[PDB]
């Protein structure tokens, strides 16, 4: 209801532009239909989470080889 | 060297703290107080009837409020049905009680400036053009709140929003509230006051037309300075056209010594102004204009155009009684003054007119023709106090989003925070109507 809907969800206004490691990776899940800016959020096994390009090679190669977060 | 995600925490921990508090206090508030005014005004004055539709249609958005406390700090659980329920009460409450507050405006404008004969006008609008101008467009105006408003699922919580097919429709909804909540009304509310305070003007130019005179040629004052008007002095100067000129300044036109009536009113409202300001500056006299009517104060006007600032301050005897509303009293105690046998046809003029509070001492018509117009220009001018904080938040949150201002994280959820805690400030209007009664 009004304000609750303005900015609900996690949104990149940046990517990642280094690649990551598989080894650190622990999952992945893409961002809302309601950010401006479209991706993915890799999830480490580390904790914390880092955005991503889904036009990016490199990007695609990860979301192959890992899940999506439970 | 990691890029993060904009966490959106930093705004669920903010509301759990300052919304609870804000959320219940309103609520009370707005429950005791529009409580009491449906049982006092519906059961056992003619703005009155525009309160008893204000206090009726605030009270719907009262019994609304717990389910805005909860979406704003936990979660929606109250499922699809009561999503419209609450959307659909929301849209009426923000369209009915901006436009009842317009229709205070325009019977305000039927009493002061057509009040000859205008019983007629005002009842026909408070009685059946309400219904028609105010509750039928706000419930035709309900129908997108049927169709687009239901539950989702986002990320951690369910949330109960207006959900459209395409930005288009975003677009033209948020443009369509701009004009149907907010310019419309103001202009209505805006084009009435400009006009009643150039009928109340106007009324203090008539009312010393009478007692001073107009005159639309310089002549020479009583001490032998040039004047022109309702004894508006140009210079000190013995100079003709040193006045001449001076007058043309401040018409803009070359005049030869030759103005008009309506040039003659212009100067006039300019020395009102002058007279006005000096008066609310008087230690004796402020105290004084603030509990007189608007009829009292061109009265009180007409005596410092009369006798100066200096001299109605010498009244000092007279001006206490003048607050204390004995107006029979005061009256009997300033007929005994010597200003009286100074001039009597005038002052007996002004006189009656601070002891009945009627502009009918100069007019030849009806009798104790009297309207109030303090509590309406508080109640429109606070209620736009609450909405202000917040359409300043939306204002800034459209640059980010029409990409003119891009900055961080931070100040994307700056702006969320402020509107998050100004909108439910903003719903204070709903207690707004019970506090002015006090």
């Amino acid at each position: 209801l009004g304000a609750s809907c303005h900015r609900p969800d996690k949104c990149c206004l940046g990517y990642q532009k280094r690649p990551l490691p598989q080894v650190l990776l622990s999952s992945w899940y893409p961002t809302s239909q309601l950010c401006s800016k479209p991706g993915v959020i890799f999830l480490t096994k580390r904790g914390r989470q880092v955005c991503a390009d889904k036009s990016k090679d490199w990007v695609k190669k990860l979301m192959q080889q890992l899940p999506v977060t439970a | 060297s990691m890029k993060e995600p904009c966490f959106r925490e930093e705004n669920a921990n903010f509301n759990k703290i300052f919304l609870p508090t804000i959320y219940s206090i309103i609520f009370l508030t707005g429950i005791v107080g529009n409580g009491l005014v449906i049982l006092v005004m519906g059961y056992q004055s003619m703005t009155d009837k525009y309160r008893l539709h204000l206090s009726v249609a605030d009270l719907l958005f009262v019994i609304t409020l717990p389910f805005w406390a909860v979406d704003a700090v936990a979660n929606w659980y109250f499922g699809n049905f009561l999503c419209k329920a609450v959307h659909v009460i929301y849209t009426v409450n923000l369209y009915s009680s901006v436009w009842i507050l317009a229709f205070i405006s325009l019977d305000r404008y039927l009493a002061i400036v057509h009040a000859t004969n205008s019983q007629r006008p005002r009842k026909l609008l408070a009685e059946k053009v309400v219904y028609v101008g105010v509750w039928i467009p706000a419930l035709l105006l309900t129908i997108p709140d049927f169709i687009f408003a239901n539950v989702s699922e986002a990320d951690d919580r369910y949330i109960c929003c207006r959900f459209y097919p395409n930005d288009l429709w975003v677009v033209v909804f948020q443009f369509q509230h701009i004009m149907v909540g907010l310019i419309l009304p103001g202009i209505v509310i805006l084009s009435c006051y400009c006009i009643i305070i150039s009928k109340l003007s106007h009324n203090i130019f008539e009312m010393l037309r009478i007692d001073e005179g107009l005159r639309l040629k310089i002549y020479k004052d009583t001490e032998g300075y040039y004047t022109i008007g309702i004894g508006h002095l140009l210079t000190k100067s013995p100079s003709l056209n040193a006045a001449k000129s001076e007058l043309d300044k401040a018409i803009g036109r070359n005049t030869n010594g030759v103005i008009t009536k309506d040039e003659a009113e212009k100067l006039f409202n300019q020395d009102v102004d002058a007279a006005v300001r000096g008066i609310l500056r008087n230690a004796k006299l402020k105290p004084v204009y603030d509990s007189l009517d608007a009829v009292r104060r061109a009265a009180l006007i007409n005596m410092v155009f009369q006798m100066g600032e200096t001299g109605v301050a010498g009244f000092t005897n007279s001006l206490r009684m003048l607050q204390q509303k004995r107006w029979d009293e005061a009256a009997v105690n300033l007929a005994k003054s010597r200003w009286y046998n100074q001039t009597p046809n005038r002052a007996k003029r002004v006189i009656t007119t601070f002891r009945t509070g009627t502009w009918d001492a100069y007019s030849g018509s009806g009798h104790q023709k009297r309207k109030a117009l303090k509590p309406t220009v508080i109640l429109i001018l606070a209620f736009f106090a609450c909405w202000l904080p917040y359409y300043i938040g939306i204002s800034i949150d459209s640059f980010i989003l029409l990409e003119i201002i891009k900055q961080g994280c931070e100040f994307e959820n700056t702006v969320h925070k402020w509107i998050s805690i100004t909108e439910a400030l903003a719903f204070f209007h709903c207690c707004l109507n019970p506090i002015l009664y006090a």
